């Protein structure tokens, strides 16, 4: 039920630089306790997804500042700065308030030379 | 200027009306639909 | 994300889930129980009449002994012909509509049988207090 | 010289019973189960801000 | 369905009693004109296709 | 019975038993007024004249 | 035949007996307690009120340490003022009726008395448990 | 003379002592709690809303296993987040209105703790009744 847009597609980018990942919800996804549980996820070719981010604005466990999310309700925004080579692979955005929970449509970051 | 399919279906009638003093009345008129009067029975 | 254990914790969330599982989410219903011109007489009409449902309710298992209590234990022994089904199978895969629906005949039985051995506890309680 | 009552193009008035009073009497209003009314003892109270008695 | 009343009706306030007003209709401003409701042909046949199915 | 050493914050321009107080006051003088006549009948014209006396 | 039994069970049966005999249909009235414009308006104040009545009477019942019992021992000694008859005469010749216009008089003591019994017995209950 | 005591013995009469004296009044306000056509529907409605609130606190009461207690010792160890104030200060200084207003932030916290409490002293109590 809970539409999980992502967008662009892929998302060239040179390193060093920034790129940003938007992803917006059909629906509101605050829960009733007033927390959003918007969560970005990144699989590695070969990988299994990894958590980055959790309640959209907090970071995981020490992950580089450069990963910073930010967004309200329907839009919510991924920023990496400073593109490294470690950061190819897939950006994955998935709320978990409203059962059945979904994942975003998939951004594939792609580095330049 | 009515058109074809429209003859007949508005009545313009006239009559007295009580006005807001008990002992004065009006004479006004109003457009009413063939479907909401029904002739009583020249005049 | 929250996870699907608040919808366990919900209203009515575990009526699917089997009756063991489902006794460890009875205080929900119960607090349900008491949420909160012609228009107005209804709707006061309504909860005078929950009112009235929760405190018969509440009556009886004083009646049983079994007031202040969610789950109450009791002297009175099961018989099998209620039901001659196992423990594992109650407590493991019906669910409470299922078993409602089984024992639905036999209720009346178990409430005059409940309150005959709260009564007799009760005598059995003075007559001890009328040796001690 | 024609006249009419003010209220003639507002409403119809109605006329007060000739044997009900208009005296006003004291009124006391009581606080119900699970409620209190508390009264400010102060004899200088302003009317609002702390009221120490 | 586009349903629409063509005519440009006017409103007409006569005063019935004390705060009475009875709202009549004055003079229709240009051509009377019958009131009617569009569909999409194709649509409805579509749709009456589906139903039948 | 008096609260000691209690202090309350109290606001007479926000209290509410005030508004109740109004709509029950009203509410009683309406009903103090149904019963009574309806003077209808006096929306009549009226020859009046100055009372020289 | 049913038996005149039922009729002893029913609401009011016992008002005759004794009150010892009594004393095992309580549960009737207890029960019977709950039982269930301007005529509406009437009949659901009448509803409220006995609903109230009843939380009152629970109320004071749970005050004296008596909460969902029908009879509920206590600590307070008889006193011969109130009533010098024997256990006997009470139990086996008198009815409650009878029993209740003699001790009208002192209900409101026994009362009084059942009160200061019971924050008696919570506080040595809460000073033992400041030993304990 | 009547004397003073009688005022503390009043409803809310001990709302400015300490909390360790107007612990001994709290039937007063308990009871206090049941005391007893737009007009009647407004008085009714206010009846039925306040026999509401006294059913939830008794159920919350229940819950938490101390129905027909004015004062319930619980098995939740205090946490000194919530207050590191000593005892005597609490019970010997501070009014109940104090203290509520300094603690009103972890009542729910406490709360669900005692619940929490009450369900796992259930579970352990049907447990032993387990292996009885
Ligand atoms: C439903 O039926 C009612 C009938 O009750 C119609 O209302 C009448 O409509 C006619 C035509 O529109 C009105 O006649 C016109 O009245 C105008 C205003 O009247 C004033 O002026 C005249 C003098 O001209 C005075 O006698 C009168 O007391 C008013 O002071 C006039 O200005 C009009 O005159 C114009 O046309 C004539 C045509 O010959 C010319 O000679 C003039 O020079 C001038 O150009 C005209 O006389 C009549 O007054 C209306 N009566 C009422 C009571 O409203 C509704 O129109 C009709 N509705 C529908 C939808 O059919
Ligand atoms: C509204 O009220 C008026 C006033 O009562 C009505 O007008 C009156 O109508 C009657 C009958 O239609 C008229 O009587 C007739 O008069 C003619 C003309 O002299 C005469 O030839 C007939 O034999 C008959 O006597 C009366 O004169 C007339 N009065 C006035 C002042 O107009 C009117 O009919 C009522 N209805 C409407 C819709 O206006
Ligand atoms: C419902 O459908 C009918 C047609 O089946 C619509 O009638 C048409 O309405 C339009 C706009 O009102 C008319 O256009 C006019 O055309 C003339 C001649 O070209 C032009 O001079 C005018 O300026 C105007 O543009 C049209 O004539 C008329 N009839 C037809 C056969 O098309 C009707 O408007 C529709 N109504 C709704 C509510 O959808
Ligand atoms: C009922 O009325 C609505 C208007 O509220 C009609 O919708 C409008 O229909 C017109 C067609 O006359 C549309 O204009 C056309 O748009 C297309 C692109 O979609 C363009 O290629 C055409 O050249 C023309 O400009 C208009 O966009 C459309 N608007 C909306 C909001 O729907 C509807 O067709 C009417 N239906 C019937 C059965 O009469
Ligand atoms: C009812 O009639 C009265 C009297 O004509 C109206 O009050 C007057 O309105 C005129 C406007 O044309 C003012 O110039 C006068 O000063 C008003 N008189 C007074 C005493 O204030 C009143 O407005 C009418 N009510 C309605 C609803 O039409
Ligand atoms: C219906 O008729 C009225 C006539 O009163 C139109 O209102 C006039 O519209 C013109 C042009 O928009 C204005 O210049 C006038 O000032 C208006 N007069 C009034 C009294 O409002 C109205 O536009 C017509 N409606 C339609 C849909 O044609
Ligand atoms: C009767 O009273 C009327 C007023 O109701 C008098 O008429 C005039 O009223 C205006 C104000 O409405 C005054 O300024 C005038 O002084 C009044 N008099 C005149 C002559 O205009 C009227 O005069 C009074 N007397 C009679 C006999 O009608
Ligand atoms: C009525 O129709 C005629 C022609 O038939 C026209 O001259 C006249 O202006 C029309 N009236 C109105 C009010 O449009
Ligand atoms: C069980 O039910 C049977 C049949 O009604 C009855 O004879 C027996 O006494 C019952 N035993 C118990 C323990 O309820
Ligand atoms: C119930 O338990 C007994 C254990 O002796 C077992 O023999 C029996 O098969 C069980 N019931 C069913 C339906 O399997
Ligand atoms: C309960 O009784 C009804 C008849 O009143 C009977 O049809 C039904 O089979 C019974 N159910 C059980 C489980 O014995
Ligand atoms: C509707 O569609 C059918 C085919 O889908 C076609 O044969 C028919 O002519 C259309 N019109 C009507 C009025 O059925
Ligand atoms: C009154 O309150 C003050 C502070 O609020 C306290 O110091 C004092 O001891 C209190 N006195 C009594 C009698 O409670
Ligand atoms: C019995 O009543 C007498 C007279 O009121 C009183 O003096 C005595 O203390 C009472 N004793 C008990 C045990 O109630
Ligand atoms: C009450 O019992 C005593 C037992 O010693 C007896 O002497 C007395 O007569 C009895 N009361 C009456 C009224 O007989
Ligand atoms: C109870 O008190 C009344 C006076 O209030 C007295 O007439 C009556 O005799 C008393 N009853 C008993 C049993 O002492
Ligand atoms: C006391 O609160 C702290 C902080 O919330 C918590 O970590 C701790 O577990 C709590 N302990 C008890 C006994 O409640
Ligand atoms: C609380 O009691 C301890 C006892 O060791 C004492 O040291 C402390 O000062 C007391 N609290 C205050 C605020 O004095
Ligand atoms: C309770 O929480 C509020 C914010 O919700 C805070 O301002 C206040 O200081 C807190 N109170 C205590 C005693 O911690």
């Amino acid at each position: 039920d809970v539409l999980m847009t992502q967008n662009p597609l892929s998302l060239p980018v040179s390193l060093g630089d920034q790129a940003s990942i938007s992803c917006r919800s059909s629906q509101s996804v605050v829960y009733s306790d007033g927390n959003a549980y918007l969560e970005w996820y990144l699989q590695k070719p070969g990988q299994s997804p990894k958590l980055l981010i959790y309640k959209a604005s907090n970071r995981f466990s020490g992950v580089p500042d450069r990963f910073s999310a930010s967004g309200s309700g329907t839009d919510f925004t991924l920023r990496i700065s400073r593109v490294e080579t470690e950061d190819l692979g897939l950006y994955y955005c998935f709320q978990g308030t409203h059962i059945p929970y979904t994942f975003g449509g998939g951004t594939k970051l792609e580095m330049k030379r | 200027n009515i058109t074809d399919d429209m003859r007949g279906e508005l009545k313009n009638c006239s009559f007295n009306m009580t006005t807001e003093l008990r002992d004065k009345k009006q004479k006004v008129y109003s457009l009413f639909y063939r479907l909401d009067v029904v002739q009583i029975n020249s005049n | 994300a929250v996870g699907i254990g608040a919808v366990f914790l919900g209203f009515l969330g575990a009526a699917g889930s089997t009756m063991g599982a489902a006794s460890m989410t009875l205080t929900v219903q119960a607090r349900n129980l008491l949420s909160g011109t012609v228009w107005g007489i209804k709707q006061l009409q309504a909860r005078v009449l929950a009112v009235e449902r929760y405190l018969r309710d509440q009556q009886l298992l004083g009646i049983w002994g079994c007031s202040g209590k969610l789950i109450c234990c009791t002297n009175v022994p099961w018989n099998s012909s209620w039901s001659n089904r196992n423990l594992s199978e109650i407590w493991d895969n019906m669910t409470w509509l299922q078993w409602d629906k089984e024992i639905s005949n036999y209720t009346q039985i178990i409430y005059g049988l409940l309150e005959e051995s709260q009564n007799q506890q009760e005598k059995n309680e003075q007559d001890l207090l009328a040796l001690d | 010289k024609e006249y009419r009552l003010i209220n003639c193009n507002t409403s119809a008035c109605t006329q007060a019973c000739p044997k009900v009073s208009f005296e006003p009497i004291p009124i006391h209003y009581c606080a119900p189960a699970g409620f209190a009314i508390l009264k400010c003892k102060d004899k200088k109270f302003n009317g609002t801000g702390p009221c120490p008695s | 369905i586009n349903c629409t009343r063509p005519n440009n009706n006017t409103r007409k306030s006569i005063r019935i009693g004390p705060g009475q007003a009875f709202y009549a209709t004055g003079d229709i401003i240009g051509d009377i004109r019958q009131a009617h409701c569009n569909v999409s042909k194709a649509t409805w046949n579509e749709t009456l296709g589906k139903v039948v199915k | 019975i008096h609260l000691e050493n209690v202090t309350e914050e109290f606001n007479m321009w926000k209290n509410n038993m005030v508004e109740q107080m109004h709509t029950d006051i009203i509410s009683l003088w309406d009903q103090s007024l149904k019963p009574c006549v309806k003077l209808t009948p006096l929306c009549v014209t009226l020859q009046c004249t100055n009372v020289t006396n």
